[PDB]
DNA sequence: CCCCCCCCC
DNA sequence: GGGGGGGGG
């Protein structure tokens, strides 16, 4: 919703038990709405005493491991589970399914305010990250890289450069820190459109079928397989609103009762993991939130992407 | 009247990372920076028929068709090598600050009742005996667990990083410090200031623990084993499957994070065991039998509602227990 | 259980059966005649189409291996 | 239209029901008949029905599909339609949409009672509207007819309080202004189970199979297929999916999640190509992501011009993505061992090695360090070209018509912006 | 009514290793650290027809068919090199002791009258003839299973690891020591007393063993064999393939458990035979036959049951059988 | 908390 | 057909 004044590059972050079902329909990367709640949420911890604003993060993905296995015999996958305690009778309890992953990400952090005018760069980065070492991204607890080599600082470069040459370089500087991960962007504008090209091949086709469509392996008969712009992946796009926004009060058992609460329904959109030198600037990878709280349609997207 | 808080959750201090498995030999575990890690393999097995018979197929004709049907398995073994008699087990411990601080809470009173009874606790005593028992737990390599059982010496190298180096180095003999019984030593001691610094501090402590096991040359490790389900399927898996990494075997971090709760010496069965992990309800998976029954008043829930909503503060055990459920964290709270 | 004959292919079982896992199972094979071309260890509750396709893909392996081995000549 | 053809099929629907339940039993003494005749053969089974309708619940979106211990609010609603583009969810189920079944699992079969087509319609729609022929086909009296009507379209709106237990979901969203939303999911089991369908039909449907099977023939077909690979299983109920809802007894467990994987998600290893001459054309070339990206140069540089420019561009964007992968190459040579390129060896490519390792820049103080930042290895692309001049077509129609100047045109843009990007490598 | 637990797993003492298999000379094998590993290589067999006909190919037609038009497998071979004649086998065995307490157990009380039994039973005749024959076992190359039965010397050394240096080191003619008669020798009776102070908790007992056997310059060995689920042709025909772990032949951990504890004499079978490996229900895999069935009251499911539960104690030999069958460990325990 | 009926293997 | 589990008393 605003251009950075700065980018704050939080460097290879190992996550180690994150929640691998990032929707219901879809599994493996979490979802950039956790990537974005945790930056608020370190802008709720820090960042308001540091006199700065942290908003849009860019998800580099520097390694991802599954915790799955494929049985033998099926071409799909199932989750390693844990072995939860047993209930008071002895027995065993329940299982949820639930999947993790070791992730190892880096992100860059959207910073405006006066506070970057009143603090040192690397004091303001320094701070920030020893808040993010003690925190979680989506579900997992963060390796804060004790006793290894060479350990990772910051690089908060201010986006408010003296020349567009200088700019140029600071920007492929700090490009080529994040060299060995993909940016994960948003594609509503490409999923629209192939949503047109399907209503064009064939009337009445939902959104559903078209993102569907740009995720399998189409096998066109002369055999060859129906290409695609990039990797193209099923992402949960937001939350749209499945009830009225009630009374803070009103929900029984909500988490607090100041802050209302709305039961929601995924929105699943399309996203594209890109090389990260394939764009104009870092700033354009940047995930916002976007809540339009009257229609429900809280989402998380990349605006000024291109 | 101080109802309790429907939703009540509380994050995991003391959240280890994967115990990351090497090997190596004794005496080099000062350059063990560069030891070889554990790697998985599989092998097959061909076992026979020796569990229990339910005395209808117990005529020798079905056992002996029973038998003359060869019985295979295909089993993940983690092994160390055999010019290797020493296993390195590493991880990074984070204890966290706010232990009493919940993550959630509906009421705002029961929230500032929780968090006075929690103050209470560490203006009287502080978190000096759990982090006594958890730096027991550390210093004796009870995340071992059955690399434990059968090992000629076990060293637990322990150090503080403060910023990025070594702010202070621990080293225990493990075998030594025994697994039933919590003592008192200088440098356990230490251990457990900065422990319970980091529980009562606003920000982390980080801790590497090392442990060094000399089991034998080329002997079975033992790392976590997977928890899969087989679902019914029609084709035959493999029986036993294990956990790595990247190419690298490890132990699960809820594995570590029990054998580090397993302080809970107060509970009212009787302690041929010795100490048991820190559950609701006192759960003991290697038994099948649930301790801290709420049919007596010493299972967790209703230790924290007499102690919060009723004011009946328990026994100091008791308060020491439900305050090792506080920084182990779970989701709590009555519809 | 009885051999599957898909034209001149025949998928027969040994006698002998194993318990792979703890389930029981068979070691199933393809023969095209006297060749064999697919030894395959399937559990004894495969029904006759699933051990038809587990052994498809050599089936149709072989079958476009056979179309491009005696294609005929092509006058252009 | 009429009232006595519904009545019909309705006492035909509980004679089958009471002889089935007849043949379950298989009673021959005990007056198991009267008793069971007592209860499911007259107007009061549907006033037993009266009983049953208030504990099931018809539902598009549910709770229980999170920790099964969690009693909270299982809702029926639509969602609205987004305004803005690009996205999807259970909104776009319009006419194709299956309604969740949550409850017991001995009441259902009244779903059955308010799911059958007498008329040719479904008969919750029937009884949403005061109709002529209905509340005289179930009941003589007005009065049972209204409480009938009223318990039995009661299974649509949700009872109790709007709920969601500590064990669901909650996760704030930050308002643009100065606010948060609680905003608790809850799963949408009719979505799932149109996703699912949509994946039967497309993985184990006949026509799909058929397609296979001509791909296995290498035939043509009227219709292609697809694959979905790399899928993952979530099953909710572990011992009894019936405990979930009725669609997880359709499909047990079975959540059939999408791959939403990065491209980095299967990272083999990283090895260090020493006793080999060009690492494009021996050890990065291998790699299965640039072998794709070959096999596509070499499917579209052997094609018609009819959408040149566009497939061109396209074509552009592909051949982008192979520098990309070279820059992705050396990325993970920032991982591998400070000083491999100093080590001894007749080729090691030696040309490439200024940009294969950086880090022995602080290997040697001076032997090396100033040899690239003097150089600047830029010209090591032009080799890479040389390996991208093997991707394209031996095909003498691109080289008499424009498409190989296009081609070349394309080709030294994106390898001057790889020249570029290997310049200031020593910032 | 003190009824058996549900779960009664019982872990496994006398741990071996995957034994690694070199190769080498003769009157170099004090000298044999160095000796290079037997390789698994691989080649081709034309098979012929030599098994049983089913009645409906017995036309000399379709055999002469058949036989005309043979079948090809690739078999993985581990063979010795052709300048080396002795076959190293090298593996470190890991006594534990407390083998009387399982790892699980749903019943507390059956478990203290499972600890009980053990305890009277050592307190009468502790690991003594146990250890003598698992150390007769060691002390003939049974590990060498195919190994042994046409090799013209075998010898093992057996060396006591303390602190990662050798303690005390046996050196016995594997041949002179039968297969099937346990008889008394000074250094035997040694090293069953050091299992036996290894089974009763008193020691942490390790034993590197190494056996040497003649079996001929380039001659096959038999390291053990893995399971092959598909053939197919896109791995040529793969028949047998052989167990390595890097590069390097090698035997099963569970080979040498099952030939170390072929210690059973007592069965109610003629001893003719000799000692058959300890299990439940006795079974022998070569033989195809169960000693000790259920039917006939000799077993150990029901020698435990009497032993422990009614109080109903064997023979000597029967509860010596019991008590390996405890060293041996299982999944003990109905359903 | 115990018994019976339904549903799954 | 048998055994587990949910639901009603």
């Amino acid at each position: 919703v605003t251009d950075p004044e700065a980018l704050l590059l939080l460097p290879r972050l190992s996550i180690q038990n994150a929640n691998a079902i990032s929707s219901p329909l879809t599994w493996g990367f979490p979802s950039p709405g956790a990537f974005t709640g945790f930056v608020h949420a370190l802008q709720r911890r820090v960042g308001i005493s540091l006199d700065i604003e942290l908003d849009g993060v860019g998800i580099v993905c520097h390694r991802f491991e599954a915790q799955i296995s494929q049985p033998a015999g099926k071409r799909t996958k199932v989750f390693n589970l844990t072995r939860n305690p047993l209930n008071r009778d002895g027995s065993t309890a329940a299982i949820v399914e639930e999947g993790r992953a070791h992730l190892e990400v880096s992100l860059l952090l959207g910073v405006h305010g006066d506070g970057l005018d009143d603090h040192p760069a690397q004091e303001i980065a320094r701070q920030v990250q020893e808040q993010a070492g003690a925190m979680r991204l989506a579900g997992g607890s963060i390796l804060p890289w004790c006793n290894e080599r060479f350990p990772a600082p910051n690089a908060e470069l201010l986006m408010l450069g003296g020349s567009d040459e200088q700019r140029r370089k600071n920007q492929r500087r700090l490009t080529r820190r994040l060299l060995p991960g993909f940016a994960l962007v948003s594609r509503e504008a490409l999923l629209q459109q192939h949503l047109e090209t399907l209503r064009t091949t064939l009337p009445e086709a939902t959104t559903l079928d078209a993102l569907l469509d740009l995720c399998r392996i189409n096998f066109e008969p002369p055999w060859q397989v129906r290409d695609k712009p990039g990797w193209l992946v099923p992402i949960p796009a937001g939350y749209n609103a499945l009830s009225p926004l009630y009374l803070p009060g009103e929900v029984r058992n909500a988490r607090d009762r100041e802050t209302p609460l709305r039961f929601v329904e995924n929105l699943f959109g399309l996203g594209e993991w890109l090389s990260p030198h394939r764009v104009a600037a870092l700033s354009d990878l940047l995930w916002y939130h976007h809540a339009e709280p009257d229609k429900g349609l809280y989402r998380w997207s990349t605006p000024r992407f291109v | 009247i101080l109802s309790t808080a429907s939703v009540l959750a509380f994050e995991r201090k003391l959240d280890p990372s994967d115990a990351l498995m090497s090997a190596g030999a004794w005496a080099q575990r000062d350059a063990s920076q560069e030891w070889p890690a554990v790697t998985v393999r599989e092998k097959s097995v061909r076992g026979t028929i020796s569990n229990r018979l339910k005395t209808k197929d117990r005529d020798p004709a079905k056992l002996d068709a029973s038998i003359q049907s060869p019985n295979l398995q295909t089993v993940d073994v983690a092994n160390l090598p055999s010019d290797a008699d020493t296993l390195k087990v590493r991880f990074t411990l984070r204890v966290l600050g706010g232990a009493g601080t919940p993550s959630a809470c509906n009421d705002a009173a029961y929230r500032d009742k929780l968090l006075q009874t929690v103050a209470t606790y560490v203006n009287d005593q502080g978190f000096a005996e759990l982090a006594r028992r958890y730096a027991h737990n550390l210093a004796n390599a009870r995340f071992l667990w059955r690399n434990r059982v059968g090992a000629e010496a076990v060293e637990v190298r322990i150090n503080h990083i403060r910023q990025g180096e070594v702010a202070r180095a621990w080293r225990f003999d493990a075998l030594a410090i025994g697994l039933r019984d919590f003592k008192a030593d200088a440098e356990l001691d230490a251990l457990a200031e900065l422990i319970a610094s980091g529980l009562s501090g606003s920000g982390h402590v980080l801790l590497e623990v090392v442990a060094f096991a000399r089991i034998g040359d080329g002997q079975e490790v033992f790392p976590s084993q997977e928890l899969i389900l087989d679902k019914g399927d029609k084709k035959g898996q493999k029986s036993k499957t294990l956990y790595s990494v990247r190419d690298a075997a490890a132990i699960h971090s809820q594995k570590i994070g029990n054998a580090l709760r397993t302080i809970d010496t107060w509970y009212p069965d009787e302690d041929g065991l010795g100490p048991i992990a820190v559950e609701p309800y006192g759960s003991v998976t290697s038994q099948g039998k649930a301790y801290r029954q709420p049919k007596q008043k010493l299972d967790f829930y209703t230790l924290l509602d007499n102690w919060v909503l009723r004011d009946e503060a328990p026994a100091v055990e008791q308060q020491h227990y439900v305050i090792a459920n506080l920084i182990r964290g779970g989701v709590f709270g009555e519809a | 259980m009885n051999a599957i004959h898909i034209g001149p292919f025949s998928i027969t079982p040994a006698a002998r059966g194993l318990h792979y896992g703890g389930l029981p199972h068979h070691q199933w094979t393809l023969y095209y005649g006297p060749r064999e071309m697919a030894i395959k260890t399937l559990p004894d509750s495969y029904t006759s189409s699933e051990v038809r396709d587990e052994f498809s893909d050599i089936i149709a392996e072989f079958v476009i291996d056979a179309r491009h081995r005696y294609a005929p000549d092509v006058l252009e | 239209p009429t009232w006595q053809e519904l009545r019909q099929f309705i006492e035909s629907f509980i004679q089958e029901r009471l002889q089935g339940k007849l043949d379950k039993l298989q009673p021959d003494e005990d007056d198991k008949r009267q008793t069971l005749l007592a209860t499911h053969r007259r107007e009061a089974w549907l006033a037993d029905a009266a009983r049953r309708v208030g504990q099931l619940q018809l539902v598009t979106h549910t709770l229980k599909p999170i920790h099964p211990d969690a009693r909270g609010s299982n809702l029926h609603s639509l969602p609205q339609a987004p305004g803005q583009p690009g996205l999807a969810g259970s909104h776009e189920l319009g006419d194709r949409l299956v309604s969740d079944v949550v409850g017991n699992a001995a009441a259902l079969d009244v779903f059955k009672f308010l799911s059958l087509q007498y008329q040719g319609k479904n008969l919750l729609n029937w009884l949403t509207e005061d109709s002529a022929e209905a509340l005289q086909a179930l009941s003589d009296n007005a009065e049972q007819a209204r409480e009938w009507r009223q318990a039995f379209i009661g299974i649509t709106t949700v009872k109790g309080a709007p709920a969601s237990h500590s064990l669901a979901k909650q996760l704030y969203f930050p308002l643009p202004g100065s606010g948060y939303h609680l905003l608790a999911p809850l799963f949408p089991t009719s979505l799932v189970h149109h996703v699912h369908a949509l994946l039967r039909e497309a993985r184990f449907g006949d026509a799909a199979k058929a397609a296979r099977e001509a791909r296995s023939r290498q035939e043509s077909w009227p219709h292609g297929f697809s694959e979905y690979p790399n899928l993952a299983i979530q099953k909710f109920g572990g011992t009894k999916p019936q405990n979930i809802s009725q669609l997880n007894n359709e499909r047990r467990g079975e959540n059939w999640l999408l791959p939403s994987l990065p491209p980095n998600w299967q990272r083999q290893n990283v090895n260090a190509p020493m006793r080999h001459s060009s690492v494009f054309e021996h050890d990065f070339g291998r790699t299965p992501e640039v072998s794709r990206l070959t096999r596509t140069l070499q499917r579209f540089l052997a094609k018609t011009v009819h959408n040149n420019l566009a497939i061109r561009q396209r074509r552009a964007q592909l051949v982008a993505q192979i520098c990309d992968e070279a820059l992705q190459y050396a990325a993970r040579l920032r991982e591998l061992e400070p000083g491999w390129s100093a080590t001894p060896g007749c080729q090691l490519h030696d040309a490439e090695q200024l940009w294969l390792d950086p880090l022995r820049a602080q290997t040697d103080e001076t032997f090396l360090q100033r040899r690239l930042r003097g150089d600047w290895p830029a010209e090591v692309g032009n080799r890479f070209a040389n390996w991208l001049n093997r991707a394209v077509s031996s095909d003498s129609q691109i080289l008499g018509s424009p498409e190989a100047a296009q081609w070349s045109q394309e080709l030294s843009k994106e390898l001057t912006m790889f020249k570029e990007i290997l310049e200031d490598e020593r910032d």
